[PDB]
RNA sequence: AUCGAGAGGA
């Protein structure tokens, strides 16, 4: 009647994934850890472009969008700011964004890369990941003699559900059962299938024997991020957006319930 | 042209509630729990968490249109106990379990760090 | 000087024939461009090729739903001139 | 016409892998081996650059409006 | 001398490839107005 | 102006004639994406006409073999009437048999 | 009042007053491009 | 609002819908309704009419809604049945061993819209309660019809040997008191054929009931196939190495009879059958030949099927193609054919300059070998293709006399 | 015998599973741009007021 | 033959034909005959050797190129009459003893079977596996999608265009399409495309896309169109001038708003523009007095941004502008979509990646078709072109799809798969995105390449309720 | 705006 005990292994942990094993829970929870991996995890991500100049092959629209896309650091920044839309100043304030300029001109026989090492931002720790003390910047305009790009952004606090730019993830590798003892896959032709990185089966053996009391444990994850934020700090970020929105429902309900 | 803005899937509107109660007049002790603004996500986590209630007869959740964003959670329990009930310690206990979860991973990152 | 004549495109007489990738994108042309069309006031048009049936060649067809029980057909038509092709039909009458 | 700044399907940047990738080619790496070397494992990832036509610079070829 | 079949794939792709390189695909509407 | 007349507007004839004028010709140059640009460079035309209802004429003849792509053909009216090159299919321009 | 433009040849600025002809002060080319706007143009980065 | 796709051909092209404001920049359409207005989403377009009056408004919702039109007097049977996705996902939901948890019947029932409220007794208690999707599909059926039809691969002796009432296979659909007590459901149950289970609903029930019907089939059994699953793949194209050596060797022997025919002929040793001349009594033996091997190659590919084949599941539903179409993808595609006949001698002599003069064998005249997977020679590629010209030009001719 | 006729719309057709049979989704911009002449009753002349 | 082999007196295009039935030998050397070159055959031999091969590979530095093989008498042009007198080998392979010799008097070879197709035929993979009305199907609806038409678009003011933000070349070709230049001006993105049934969306020839690869630039295009006026001065009672008309002195101002025009009546590049505006300010003078407002307005329902404005002088000496407006079209619920395969399809919902199946990796389906249009359709092409793709985004190099290809077959690709950790036919298990659960059957999946057709909704949806009418009968206008 | 033409869609 009451809640499970679940409990976890790191398994592995580098800059860029965490790979780790959640017990005894159940197939809803993990799959909703999951999706708010994915989701609603919240990050900082250009969202406001001004266009001061742009003389390049691309137009203003594709340029904002490549913007757009860049990830930037938001490991500790992006839980003290507030959604712009709850603000409570004007356009932009430092308490709700972060402000970028690039300003980018060719003057040379040689073609200039624009890359999101021109985007000097206003805040130290809000940066794009690749401007990061290997991997080179991200391009964003390619000019020749004579072209330019000056525009102006900032940078909102936001999460997948609104847009893609907002998800943290590269990637969420997710398995359970790794042998099919649960059947709720049913394979022709077992043996033609490839063992799982988690299978633990002889080479003869094509999948477990049927369990008929087995339910789902043993979730298998792995997090990749795509550098604004640390895949433990995805993690642990999901696992808190969940618990508040859980806590928003039950106030909401409390307040309904005691209403009547 | 006609493309609804991305936040109207969670951002509630003026004047919207975020759960609504209503009583289910087919059969006894059962209750209708439309959410606005949610989605799978809370739907499946509450709808497990209140299946392993010993006292939950009956729990359900569905998504009447996608392009929509409601969730209608119906709940049947027991004479001997309600349906608001049930919701109500469904959170409790996913929170619980969710808090537990934290912990220990917390533990795990750090353990993983020092070696 | 008697009138002015369309040139189609990257032909021996147009402006872009024989010029290097670079002299094309110097004229904001683009070299993958083929050619082969006109442009009237500004608009690209192309000659769509035209089937007819070969000349100087006899062809003798079957039509039983006529008086002719056999034809036979030269469109003759010398090199060139003003007067057109010569359709010249040769048949023996259907019995009956 | 220029390399896009995630990979469609999962998300991952490979927006700062074109030159890079263009850069091992010319090392006699073969595509597949400049892939694994770059870090593309999923082939999503791999498929935006393989199939990636860089026509920014057919682009670049003309004059710019202004001086 | 002879070209065999693991020969003959990449050599009738190369006598393929000077063809086009020699004539293009408008070639025949060129040809005609040049006539 | 005759010339000009004939490539505007595709009637090959007089201005004064252009009932009696065969039209479709000269059309405009399709450029959605550039194989539309190819295909149209290469088009070929029946002057049948569409409203005949033989299927003669519109079948895939056996001597199209190697000159006249066997896929390529509007599915509407023009099915069968309107024809695309094969890749190395080239068109005599003509010499003197002297 | 200037309608600065820009010859499609020569690249260069010059005014042009209405009612008088398309025509580039320096090399005479006859196509001119209009500058971009001053108005506030702003976009989302979507 | 009165919803039409051109051309108008019959009273069910125009029908009254009910307004539901969505979204994004479509006409949204259940699919069901399709079939009377032969439309499909490969951007068919559709007209929408808003009557202006009370008594246009009454006239549309007493004489045309969609609900009234579910039967036509045409044939006297339903214009609208169960369809694609939901027939073959209702094929493998009422398979016998088709069996479901307390959460997933949960789930199911959430998605029932005339559901009582009552969880019926699993048909299996110890161990485990276990519903099948017979009672769920029961619990969907309206009111208590009575409705008997048999399954697509319902064996021709079983009627009358034993088991005529206990079927092994699952055959022999019985609908009693409302209630799915045996037999798996497919086009034959659910199409528009007269006497489905459609028709009998509307026939007992009234229209609004068996609008229900509609929705609830296709809601309930959606949400089940996101956990049962479909697909097409080329694993479904595929055959044993059995099958395709027994097919290569009634192709090789059916091009030996061929041959044995023409050498026949070449020395006066055919007599021609009465009323027909040499020659077609020639082309009448060569196609008689070609068309038993055909069918017997087609026969070793159905037999080689296995039951998680999906070309398998699709045609057996009733939902996607024939037989037909599985022997052309796994056994030869067969003959092509112009105008009823071989193809003929478009050069002189000679269908292409690859073959001698005055070769009728298989290959010359048009006989694709080949499957789809497989894939076809450029003879047989050139050959096919006249095949299906020929189809596009009958299309586009017919269109105009049929509508004068 | 046929006429272009007034209130009516036009466009593509896409599938909605989540449709009753007798229904049809209708796009915003379509419904905001057709009418349907109400009669003013006491009945309804509060709903009609604030439309 | 001998001269025309030798090219002393009968040039190529010459056509030579003997019927030896008949006793007649006609010589053609007229304009119009469709001609196609062939590889001459000898005894039973070849007369391309590899002395010719190999002075082809250098044809860069020793200048031999396609004239030198025809003129040392190892190509020859058949036309259709000639052909009529040839035995022709589909390839060297036949030239080759057999047990029973079908012919042993080949005059010619093919260079190769898969020149029978045209240029729209040829960049379809494995076409000989799809039944022929589907690649009629196709051969249409590539000339309907959308790439990048011409590397100058930029200079061109066309009255329509549509150029894709990021095309990619497929990772399954075919080796004709090296000369049709898609390599340089693809029209269409390799996509992750399951062939499932999920949620009910993608039913009858509709698809269903991945929200967030459309929030990424997934087959994202721009839409431009072009408008063109000129003033004239045909008469000294009337004339039209490019002017910001003011309500005072002109008359028929609509009620747009004429604030952005510059003072020489244009819009400026970069303004947002809107259904009724204006963007070419004209008046012309009577015989709000003294002038008529003439000036031109922005379809209505096309929103776009003013790209560039070009001003000129038209043959007549009158000024003459073009305006060039983009539109940003993002793929959205109702637009058009199209493999090379005649499989077409409306997309019919967008799910964003958590609601997405998904495999045990991260990847989820860029698209989803429904597995109904196969059966019916027959299209093996689309199967074994997702099979191949999928080896080759996991190999690193570009499959090879050419028709009538005998080093490939469906066996062979299959072997390949599994060695990269796959199951060989190309199935994946998915878990469910709603509920993390494994789907029963396991999904076909793997990358295809796609194309967006020009068809989009935004450009079709209509509706009128009491507008204007035409003028001879009061009924409502058309269009 | 009218007329014609052409190309397309279902
Ligand atoms: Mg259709
Ligand atoms: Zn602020
Ligand atoms: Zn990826
Ligand atoms: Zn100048």
């Amino acid at each position: 009647p009451y809640a499970n005990q679940p409990t976890v292994r790191i398994t592995e942990l580098t800059d860029e994934n965490v790979k780790f094993i959640i017990e005894n829970t159940d197939l809803a929870v993990a799959n909703s850890i999951r999706r708010v991996f994915i989701a609603e995890v919240p990050i900082i991500a250009i969202d406001w472009v001004q266009i001061d100049a742009n003389s390049s092959v691309l137009h203003d629209e594709f340029i904002a969008h490549r913007l757009g896309l860049i990830p930037l650091t938001s490991d500790d920044i992006v839980d003290k700011l507030q959604y712009s839309r709850d603000c409570t100043c004007e356009e932009f304030c430092p308490e709700c964004s972060v402000e970028f300029t690039l300003d980018v001109r060719c003057n040379e026989d040689q073609t200039r890369h624009v890359t999101s090492r021109d985007l000097i931002s206003n805040s130290p720790r809000v940066i794009p990941v690749t401007s990061r003390n290997e991997q080179d910047d991200i391009l964003i305009v390619k000019l020749r003699k004579g072209q330019e790009l000056r525009l102006r952004a900032y940078a909102k606090k936001g999460f997948g559900k609104e847009h893609a730019k907002w998800n943290p993830t590269a990637g969420v590798a997710f398995e359970y059962d790794p042998d099919n003892a649960l059947r709720h896959t049913v394979y022709p032709k077992p043996e033609e299938w490839p063992k799982s990185e988690y299978s633990e089966l002889d080479e003869d053996e094509s999948q477990a024997p049927y369990d008929p009391n087995g339910k789902p444990e043993r979730f298998y994850y792995n997090v990749e991020s795509c550098g604004s934020l640390r895949p433990e700090t995805i993690v642990l970020s999901a696992l808190s957006g969940l618990k508040k929105k859980l806590s928003d429902l039950q106030t909401q309900l409390s307040h309904e319930i005691q209403s009547d | 042209m006609n493309a609804p803005p991305a936040f109207e899937s969670f951002l509630l509107f003026e004047g919207e509630k975020k759960i609504t109660i209503n009583k289910d007049t087919k059969v006894p002790n059962a209750c209708l729990f439309t959410i606005n603004k949610e989605d799978h996500t809370l739907g499946n986590i509450i709808k497990s968490q209140l299946l392993k209630d010993p006292q939950v007869l009956f729990a359900g959740y569905k998504v009447p249109h996608p392009l929509e964003h409601k969730i209608i959670i119906r709940v049947q329990t027991t004479p001997d106990y309600s349906p608001q009930e049930a919701f109500t310690n469904a959170i409790t206990d996913l929170i619980s379990e969710l808090s537990l979860l934290e912990e220990r991973f917390r533990v795990a990152i750090k353990d993983k760090q020092e070696g | 000087f008697i009138g002015k004549i369309p040139i189609m495109l990257r032909s021996t007489y147009c402006l872009l024939n024989g010029l290097t990738d670079r002299d094309l994108c110097e004229l904001n042309e683009c070299p993958l461009d083929p050619g082969g069309y006109f442009i009237i006031n500004g608009s690209e048009k192309v000659l769509i090729a035209q089937e007819k049936m070969a000349t100087n060649t006899v062809y003798v067809f079957a039509k039983k739903d006529s008086k002719y029980a056999y034809t036979g057909e030269c469109r003759s038509c010398l090199e060139n001139s003003s007067r057109p092709t010569s359709t010249i039909w040769v048949s023996m009458l259907a019995r009956g | 016409m220029i390399i896009p700044v995630r990979c469609f399907t999962c998300g991952k940047i490979v927006g700062n892998k074109w030159e890079a990738y263009l850069g091992l080619l010319q090392a006699e790496y073969t595509e597949g081996d400049a892939l694994d070397a770059l870090g593309l494992k999923r082939y999503c990832c791999r498929r935006m650059l393989l199939a990636h036509v860089d026509l920014i610079e057919k682009l670049l070829n003309y004059a710019p409006l202004e001086k | 001398d002879e070209i065999t079949p693991d020969l003959w794939q990449e050599a009738c792709w190369i006598v393929i490839s000077s063809y086009f390189d020699e004539k293009g695909l408008v070639r025949q509407q060129l040809d005609s107005f040049d006539e | 102006d005759g010339l000009k007349y004939s490539l505007a507007t595709g009637n090959w004839g007089d201005q004064k004639k252009a009932h009696q004028a065969r039209a479709g010709v000269s059309q405009v140059l399709n450029r959605l994406t550039f194989a539309s640009t190819l295909s149209h460079l290469r088009r070929l035309n029946s002057p049948i006409g569409r409203d005949g209802k033989l299927a003669k004429p519109r079948q895939l003849h056996n001597t199209l073999w190697g000159m006249v792509c066997p896929a390529e053909t509007p599915e509407g009216h023009a099915v069968g009437l309107v024809k695309n090159l094969a890749l190395m299919a080239y068109i005599s321009v003509g010499s003197q048999p002297s | 009042q200037p309608m600065i433009y820009i010859c499609g040849e020569c690249h260069t600025e010059n005014e042009i007053k209405s009612r008088d002809p398309i025509r580039c002060r320096e090399c005479g080319y006859r196509i001119m491009y209009k500058k971009r706007t001053k108005r506030l143009v702003v976009f989302d980065a979507r | 609002v009165i919803f039409n796709r051109q051309p108008t051909l019959h009273k069910m092209s125009m029908m009254g819908h009910r307004v539901r404001i969505l979204p994004w920049s479509t006409f949204r359409l259940n699919l069901s309704v399709t079939t009377p207005y032969n439309a499909d989403f490969d951007g068919d377009e559709m007209n929408l009419h808003l009557p202006q009056s009370l008594e246009t408004r009454a006239e549309i919702q007493e004489l045309a809604m969609v609900p009234r039109m579910i039967v036509t007097p045409q044939s006297n049977r339903p214009v609208m049945g169960i369809v694609q996705d939901t027939l073959t996902a209702v094929r493998k939901f009422t398979k016998r061993d088709v069996f479901l948890e307390r959460g997933e019947v949960m789930n199911l029932l959430m998605f029932l819209s005339t559901w009582d409220g009552k969880v019926p007794q699993p048909a299996i208690l110890k161990p485990r309660p276990l519903w099948t999707g017979k009672q769920i599909f029961s619990l969907i059926i309206p009111g208590h019809i009575n409705c008997i039809r048999t399954h697509s691969t319902h064996p021709d002796d079983e009627d009358s040997g034993p088991y005529k009432h206990i079927s092994p296979g699952d055959t022999k659909v019985v609908v009693e008191n409302g209630e799915l007590i045996m037999g798996i459901l497919c086009k034959k149950s659910l199409g528009t054929s007269a006497g489905s289970l459609v028709h009998i609903s509307y026939l007992e029930m009234g229209h609004d009931i068996t609008r229900l019907f509609y929705s609830n089939i296709q809601t309930v059994i959606n949400n089940w196939l996101l956990i049962e699953g479909h697909t097409i793949g080329i694993g479904d194209s595929i055959a044993d190495s059995k099958t395709y050596q027994d097919i290569q060797n009634t192709i090789k022997k059916a091009k030996q009879d061929v041959i044995e025919v023409i050498e026949k002929a070449h020395n006066n040793e055919l007599e021609p059958t009465p009323g027909n001349t040499l020659r077609q009594t020639f082309e009448n033996q060569v196609n008689r030949i070609l068309n038993d091997a055909r069918d017997k190659t087609g026969s070793s590919a159905q037999k080689s099927l296995s039951e998680y084949n999906n070309f398998k599941s699709m045609v057996v539903s009733g939902a996607k193609g024939s037989k037909i179409n599985i022997s052309q993808v796994i056994a030869v595609v067969g003959q092509q054919n112009v105008e009823g006949k071989r193809i003929p001698f478009g050069f002189k002599h000679r269908t292409l300059p690859h073959f001698i003069k005055d070769d009728y064998g298989p290959e010359s005249r048009g006989f694709v070998e080949n499957s789809y997977l497989a894939g076809l020679t450029p003879t047989e590629f050139f050959f096919h293709a006249m095949g299906g010209r020929e189809g596009l030009i009958d299309t586009a001719v017919k269109t105009a006399e049929t509508g004068y | 015998m046929g006429k272009r006729v007034d209130f009516s719309a036009r466009t593509v057709i896409t599938p909605d599973p989540n449709l009753s049979i007798d229904q049809v989704g209708v796009p915003r911009s379509i419904a905001a741009n057709m009418t349907f002449a109400e009669i003013v009753t006491p009945f309804n002349i509060d709903r009609l007021q604030e439309l | 033959r001998k001269l025309r082999r030798q090219m002393d007196i009968i040039v190529s295009e010459v056509s030579m034909i003997r019927d030896i039935r008949e006793r007649e030998i006609r010589i053609y050397t007229d304009a119009g005959r469709i001609c196609r070159p062939l590889l001459i055959v000898e005894k039973q031999k070849l007369l391309l050797k590899k002395r010719h091969i190999d002075q082809l590979k250098e044809r860069e530095y020793n200048n031999y190129s396609w004239q030198d093989l025809v003129a040392s008498g190892v190509v020859e042009y058949i036309d259709t009459l000639e052909e009529e007198t040839v035995m022709l080998a589909m390839t060297p392979d036949d030239l080759q003893e057999k047990e029973v010799a079908y012919c042993s008097t080949y005059t010619h070879c093919e260079i190769h079977p898969s020149m029978i197709l045209g240029v729209c035929a040829s960049i379809i993979p494995f076409p000989d596996h799809n039944q022929s009305p589907r690649n009629t199907y196709q051969s249409a609806m590539g000339k309907q999608a959308m790439g990048v038409y011409i590397t100058n678009f930029h200079v061109r003011m066309d009255t329509l265009a549509h150029v894709l933000y990021y095309p990619q070349k497929p990772l399954v070709t075919t080796r004709s399409m090296e000369y049709l230049r898609f390599r340089e001006l693809p029209a269409g993105i390799n996509s992750i495309v399951a062939i499932a049934s999920y949620t009910g969306y993608n039913q009858e020839d509709s698809v269903i896309m991945n929200r967030s690869a459309v929030d990424r630039g997934f087959f994202r295009s721009v839409f431009y169109r072009s408008y063109k006026e000129q003033e004239s001065k045909k008469g000294f009672d009337q004339e039209e001038v490019f002017e910001k008309p003011t309500r005072e002195t002109c008359q028929g101002m609509r009620h747009a708003i004429y604030d952005k025009l510059d003072d020489d009546g244009l819009i400026a590049p970069g303004v947002r523009v809107s259904g009724d505006d204006v963007i070419i300010g004209k008046t012309v003078t009577l015989p709000r007095y003294t002038k008529r407002d003439c000036s031109t307005f922005l379809r209505t329902s096309e929103t776009g941004i003013v790209d560039q404005v070009m001003v000129t002088l038209n043959q007549e000496g009158y000024k003459f502008c073009k305006i060039r407006v983009r539109s940003v079209r993002i793929p959205q619920i109702g637009d058009k979509f199209a493999s090379r395969h005649g499989q077409k399809g409306t997309c019919g919902i967008q799910y964003r990646q958590e609601d997405m199946p998904f495999t045990c990796e991260g990847i989820t389906p860029d698209i989803i078709i429904n597995p109904h249009a196969i059966p019916s359709r027959m299209t093996i092409g689309h199967l074994i072109e997702c099979l191949q793709g999928k080896v080759s985004a996991n190999k690193g190099e570009i499959g090879d799809a050419t028709p009538f290809n005998d080093a490939v077959n469906v066996q062979k690709i299959s072997n390949l798969l599994s060695d990269y950790g796959y199951h060989l036919r190309g199935n994946e298990v998915l878990y469910n995105g709603f509920t993390g659960r494994k789907i029963t059957s396991q999904i076909f999946i793997g990358p295809t390449y796609y194309q967006r057709l020009k068809h989009m909704v935004d450009d079709k949806i209509h509706s009128r309720a009491r507008g204007p009418i035409q003028i001879l009968n009061r009924q409502p206008m058309e269009g």
